[PDB]
């Protein structure tokens, strides 16, 4: 199960050149790569999860995840983004 | 994004069947921080080989110099 190709392609693009070209084996990569990011992450997160005694997974789980694994960068530009969506 | 798909994705995990609804909106912006990073990284190789196509190889490569993608080496191996 991967995230649209075409989505995840246009992403891709905007992190290049105008110019630059991107073969179809490496947009099929990075699709792999990211599904490969979510289950990491998302792995860490429901440990993370059980051992605070609940069962659905949370926003703070994720982000513990994410800072615990080598992501912590992301933790903030992450938590704009959930207040600006549910604002 | 299309976060059903994000749900999906999280629940190929068979101990995974709760998941909030906050999780899958946070993994849409962090999919697109992380497509960025991966492909800008990628790229360096393919404009180091003075190609104008990122290739499989590329990310592979890209793989392999930063700590943050050590996950993904035996994915994506060179």
């Amino acid at each position: 199960i991967y995230l649209p190709i075409a989505n995840v392609a246009r992403i891709m693009k905007n992190a290049i050149p105008q110019t630059g070209k991107i073969a179809k084996d490496a947009k099929e990569c990075v699709q792999e790569c990211v599904s490969e990011f979510i289950s990491f992450i998302t792995s860490e997160a429901s440990e993370r999860c059980h051992q605070e005694k609940r069962k659905t997974i949370n926003g703070e789980d994720i982000l513990f995840a994410m800072s615990t694994l080598g992501f912590d960068s992301y933790v903030e530009p992450l938590k704009l983004y959930l207040q600006k969506f549910r604002e | 994004l299309p976060l059903a798909r994000i749900k999906k994705i999280m629940k190929l995990d068979e101990d995974v069947k709760m998941i909030s609804a906050e999780a899958p909106v946070l993994f849409a912006k962090a999919a697109q921080i992380f497509i960025t990073e991966l492909t800008l990284r990628a790229w360096i190789h393919t404009e180091d080989n003075k190609r104008r196509t990122l290739q499989r190889n590329d990310i592979a490569m890209a793989i392999t110099k930063f700590d943050q993608f050590d996950f993904l080496i035996d994915i994506v191996p060179r």
